């Protein structure tokens, strides 16, 4: 449906969103052409067969993370250094271009759209943290506050002026953008994810590069050798009680409990595991994604 | 006139890229060789077992134009040093396998970054390549005039930044440098590629540098300030470093993205050659020492 | 020494650059697959093709070519050892090839191939044949032939004449280097487009290799002692090498200068100097002496002049010179 | 370099003059039989012994010893790649030993054994533990021992300490030799009975290697990082090694200066030179980087120094030493 006729073997990114319907963001990483693309799957089963998609659309460069921006738009980290914004037509048969901004000097490694979902906050292998208001389509803000790469960023649940980002540098740095001086670090092994816990706001959990996964409290650790390599995402589930799902380039995934005790383990893929998202409809259906060109839909007990 | 290369980490289609950047007027393309996001494993199953072509054909380019206008690019995640010893195993792998793909395809210069302290282990398998096989590459470290961690925005409410002089302090990268090439062996194939950024040390620190084999000086897009036109221009401090440098007949290389985006990507080269064509003409004495700079002979 | 180097991009691109070459394995492949295949069986019976060390692929080009002047189906398998040609052969075979190809990452002699071959194709030959260690990678891969296989090249034989050359003498005398013995240049071979020199008496067989070998425990190693009659008054200078390969049946290359294939640039004879020019009277016989040594590591020639006078053993136990396998 | 090299006579003979080390060998032997084999299946239960690298025989009759003083069967195989050595062993086994005995005349990475082993029993070690390849040979050996075999020795350690010596610095300074780089004798260990010395901090563990190698996909390589406190003014001028071996449980071997084995003089230290003296003020650090590197030909060791002072690496590639596989 108006789509490229085939989709780059791996596949970075994997969001439901609240209806249901399956965002896919993938990059060719290897062979002639290393560009990347958009998908939209309302029949989430049919992925990732092309055919099949009620969307698609091709990227100029390899598409190196994405989120949902409310129901229609998709935020893009790219490696030609550019932030896009993306929306779904009216008809939602097809993803249009909004913006394509270059102002970050090397790959955009990570995105995140805080609370109100009217501004949003990339992190960059050009060691900077920006802040963009998504409707004049600019940078508010840029801070050098790393030493190195930033891995992660990771915008509060609910406060607007809250996000997290992790580095290279060794920094796992909060961040509030009322303070004269807007990053505080809290507290080892390289931090390479994140993710705020859904009903406690202090509270927040971090993956490192030797497959340990860390439960962390502002206010005030718990943690769990979970992997035997680097973790590359960490998703609560979306019920009441949260499960959490971690993804490794250990090629694995598992689901953990509040206490971080192994409750799943899926060994599914055959590459580097690079994105999980828990289904809105059905609360124990986990979609994960990897660069063996699967989307394994998973059933947690 | 300068000899400058564009330093690229996102090239989508080689053939267009080369194209586009040659037409700014650029001599070279710094390019990664393996997508800079693709890593590999060589240890672990099933990863190990990943299929299709590692990175994009020798056959997208003429010969003479891989051995010309490419300069290879070490991957990021390569990272020799590390802490975990699964990441120093697969890093000195991956290493060496994409410094045997530069040595393949007859590449004239590869980039390694000098971007911490300790890279004992870096120099380790950069001297083993260098002793193993037929090529004849050569290796420019990236090597900032400032380290990252010395240049951060004081914006870390519980980890501000230094306002005290630490004379030995501020020359660190310098120590970077020469503690690698020691470990090397002072070896001619290895040289520094000189990275320059929007503050400019004290004189001491870039008087550290003079005598040092400065192959090229990395100039980012955003060390660059805006004139009355909007075209990008240097600091008076900013050209004298590039005055310096021009006597020394380096090759600037041109980072990050367009930040003077109302005007063509080719200015930040329009301005080098300005500040290249406005320098003091060669006296009687310079134009007779034309060629024998650095020339050793023997006394008559 | 493609088995102990990985040779470089715009090296494989110069042996591509020779049609002959490839047009007579293409020949060689299209002749056996006629031989092993009837035509009342041609849509019945696929006959599993091997390329051992298959470089950018050429060999591969032209066994599908084969293939299809033949009109008889074949099941291709590409493999290579230097990790930056799979790139290459990775990179065909998604755009170009397909399924038909199977690309292999890996030394023959390591390889648990999935099935056995009807035919297995290589060109590991070097300017003396055997130099490149072509009888040590078609032994290790024996064994994933069939036993009714064919191994094209099926034969090679290389060749030594005595040569008088002062120019090719002092070209060798001045590649002497610092941190090694003082006569180690003229212990070991050369690849040399030969030009001002005298051949002094005419070519010789010295070594063959056939494949598959068929002889219980095989031995690569060998001795053979050559008398050339010469005709003139000259001084000796070294030997010049050269060699002969049947692909198949009746399909040759050769550099050998009698025989030689019109139009082939892909190998300029090799030379063995000796370490002291020889006088040679006319009517007298030169004779040498040539060794093919070898060890689980290495394999090296040793060779010497024993009339009309005695030269010392060069290379003795590969001091100078070895070809690492 | 006994895997590289045929030991003389001579120096076996050396060997066997040490009763300390084979009254140890004995009962590590002894007390593995004990807890293999209980008290009611002395007489049913044979234990196929193995002894890896016999010599010309010192540990089978240690082996023989052992089985005789704890009450328990024993069938020997004592294998040796060294003819010379089988001839001495032969003779042995004609004259004494008999039929308990079987010598093997073979590499033991090489030997298809006709059953599986309870002990595998070698002395393997050299100066620096592993620096006479008992890792690469014991793993070679490993598919013929039981799941539930014992290796004696079972583990060993190498340790470093730095030093200090402008007599040995001269001492390697004049090992120059004609025809190689002028500083290949720095970059190469000695075996060398330390005298007119100063040790600069006490010895550090390097290398640690345990027998049967558990881990799948095993890495003989090794990269470690050492620092030495340092509390006197001084000059460093390489790096004396050590070794500790477990033999069995608390059975050990040791010639680390601190828990030498009285008695035992069969491994003298090695010394790792550096090319250039370096400084060292008290109350600095000495930190030094070593490299276990290897092919599937060699092994060999790469070294230098970080701190106070950066050295070059020393021995990159194994251009001036290797040890032979
Ligand atoms: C066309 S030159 C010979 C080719 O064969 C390859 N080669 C040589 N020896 C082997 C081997 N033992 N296994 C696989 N490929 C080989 C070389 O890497 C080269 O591409
Ligand atoms: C007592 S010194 C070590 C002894 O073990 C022998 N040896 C070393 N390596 C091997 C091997 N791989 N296979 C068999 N014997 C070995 C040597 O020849 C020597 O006699």
């Amino acid at each position: 449906p108006n789509a490229p006729a085939c989709m780059e073997r791996q596949l970075e990114a994997a969001r439901y969103r609240s209806d249901g319907a399956l965002l896919l963001g993938a990059s060719s990483l290897s062979g002639r052409c290393w560009a990347g693309s958009l998908w939209l799957f309302k029949d989430p089963c049919a992925a990732p067969n092309e055919g099949f998609c009620s969307a698609g659309v091709q990227t100029e460069a390899g598409v190196a993370d994405l989120t949902w921006v409310g129901e229609r738009g998709i935020l893009v980290a790219s490696d030609s250094g550019a932030v896009e914004l993306w929306e779904l037509d009216e008809n939602e048969t097809l993803i249009v271009s909004k913006f394509c901004k270059y102002e970050h000097d090397d790959i955009v490694s990570t995105v995140s759209v805080l609370s109100s979902g009217t501004q949003a906050v990339s992190g960059s292998k050009d060691i900077c943290i920006k802040v963009w208001d998504l409707a004049q389509q600019v940078v508010l803000s840029s801070y050098r506050a790393h030493a190195a790469q930033v891995t992660c960023v990771a915008a509060s649940p609910h406060k607007d002026s809250v996000f997290l980002s992790c580095s290279e540098d060794n920094r796992i740095l909060l961040w509030d953008t009322r303070c004269p001086k807007p990053a505080s670090q809290i507290g080892g092994y390289l931090p390479t994810s994140l993710a705020w816990h859904p009903q406690q706001s202090e509270v927040f959990v971090f993956g490192d590069e030797n497959g340990t996964v860390s439960l962390v409290d502002t206010k005030s650790v718990l943690s769990s050798a979970v992997h035997s390599q680097c973790v590359t995402g960490l998703v609560f589930s979306p019920h009441s009680v949260p499960f959490l799902a971690s993804l490794s380039e250990d090629c694995s995934l598992a689901v953990l409990d509040s206490s971080l005790s192994e409750l799943f383990r899926s060994q599914a893929h055959r590459d580097f595991v690079r994105d999980a998202t828990w289904s809105p409809l059905n609360h124990s259906l986990l979609t994960t994604v990897g660069w063996d060109h699967q989307v394994v839909h998973h059933v947690v007990p | 006139r300068v000899s400058s290369g564009r330093d690229l980490n996102c090239v989508p289609e080689i053939a267009d890229t080369l194209g586009a950047v040659a037409k700014q007027g650029f001599d070279f393309l710094c390019m990664p060789v393996f997508h800079p996001r693709f890593k590999r494993e060589f240890i672990q199953e099933p990863a190990k077992n990943r299929p299709g072509p590692q990175t994009r054909s020798d056959l997208l380019l003429s010969g003479r134009d891989w051995n010309t206008l490419i300069v290879g690019k070490l991957s990021p995640w390569i990272r020799p040093d590390s802490k975990v010893e699964k990441i120093r195993r697969n890093s000195e792998a991956a290493m060496l396998q994409e410094l045997n793909f530069g040595a393949y395809l007859g590449l004239p210069a590869f980039l390694l970054p000098l971007n911490q302290e300790d890279n004992t282990n870096l120099a380790r398998v950069l001297t083993n390549h260098i002793h193993t096989g037929h090529h004849s590459s050569m290796f420019w470290m990236r090597v900032p005039l400032v380290a990252p961690e010395d240049l951060r925005d004081d914006i870390i409410e519980n980890a501000p930044t230094t306002h005290t002089e630490e004379y030995s302090g501020e020359e660190k990268t310098w120590m970077w440098w020469h503690n690698f090439r020691t470990l090397c062996d002072y070896s001619k194939r290895i040289a520094v590629a000189l990275e320059i950024g929007a503050d400019l040390p004290s004189n001491h620190v870039i008087d550290r540098w003079l005598g040092e084999p400065i192959k090229a000086a990395i100039l980012p897009t955003s060390i660059f300030l805006t004139n009355k036109k909007g075209f990008p221009v240097l600091s008076k401090m900013h050209q004298r470093l590039i005055f310096r440098l021009l006597k020394l007949e380096v090759q600037f290389i041109i980072t990050g993205t367009n930040h003077h985006s109302e005007k063509e990507f080719c200015s930040y080269l329009q301005y080098l050659e300005y500040l290249s064509q406005n320098r003091p003409p060669p006296n009687a004495y310079e134009l007779f020492a034309k060629g024998y700079e650095d020339y050793l002979q023997s006394p008559l | 020494q493609p088995l102990m180097d990985n040779l470089e991009s715009q090296t494989y691109e110069v042996f591509e650059k020779d049609p002959i070459k490839y047009s007579q394995y293409q020949q060689a492949i299209y002749k056996c697959l006629l031989d092993r295949v009837p035509e009342e069986e041609k849509d019945t019976n696929v006959q599993v093709l091997m390329v051992l060390g298959a470089g950018r692929g050429p060999l591969v080009n032209a066994s599908l070519r084969a293939a299809k002047q033949a009109d008889r189906r074949i099941k291709l398998y590409a493999v290579e050892k230097n990790p930056n040609a799979v790139v290459t052969l990775e990179n065909w075979q998604f755009e170009e090839w397909g399924s038909q190809v199977t690309v292999v990452s890996s030394d023959m002699r390591e390889w648990v191939a999935p099935e056995k071959a009807d035919i297995i194709v290589s060109e590991l030959l070097g300017s003396f044949a055997d130099n490149e260690l072509s009888p040590e990678c078609l032994d290790g891969a024996q064994h994933f032939l069939k036993d009714d296989g064919v191994s094209i090249p099926g034969e090679y034989t290389s060749f030594l004449a005595p040569i008088s050359s002062s120019k090719l003498y002092n070209e060798v005398r001045a590649c002497r280097e610092k941190d090694r013995d003082p006569e180690a240049q003229f212990e070991m071979p050369y690849v040399v487009r030969l030009h001002n020199f005298h051949q002094l008496s005419a070519p010789q067989p010295c070594f063959t290799f056939s494949h598959p070998n068929r002889d219980p425990m095989i031995d690569n190693n060998r001795y053979c002692t050559l008398e050339f009659p010469v005709e003139v008054n000259t001084v000796l200078h070294g030997f010049a090498g050269y060699f002969e390969t049947v692909l198949y049946q009746d399909i040759t290359l050769s550099i050998r200068p009698e025989t030689h294939s019109p139009g082939m640039f892909s190998w300029f004879p090799i030379l063995f100097p000796i370490k002291q020019p020889i006088t040679v009277r006319e009517g007298q016989t030169i004779c040498v002496r040539f060794w093919r040594c070898s060890n689980s590591k290495k394999v090296w020639y040793e060779w010497a002049v024993t009339a009309p006078v005695c030269s010392a053993i060069h290379n003795p136990t590969g001091r100078s010179y070895t070809i690492g396998l």
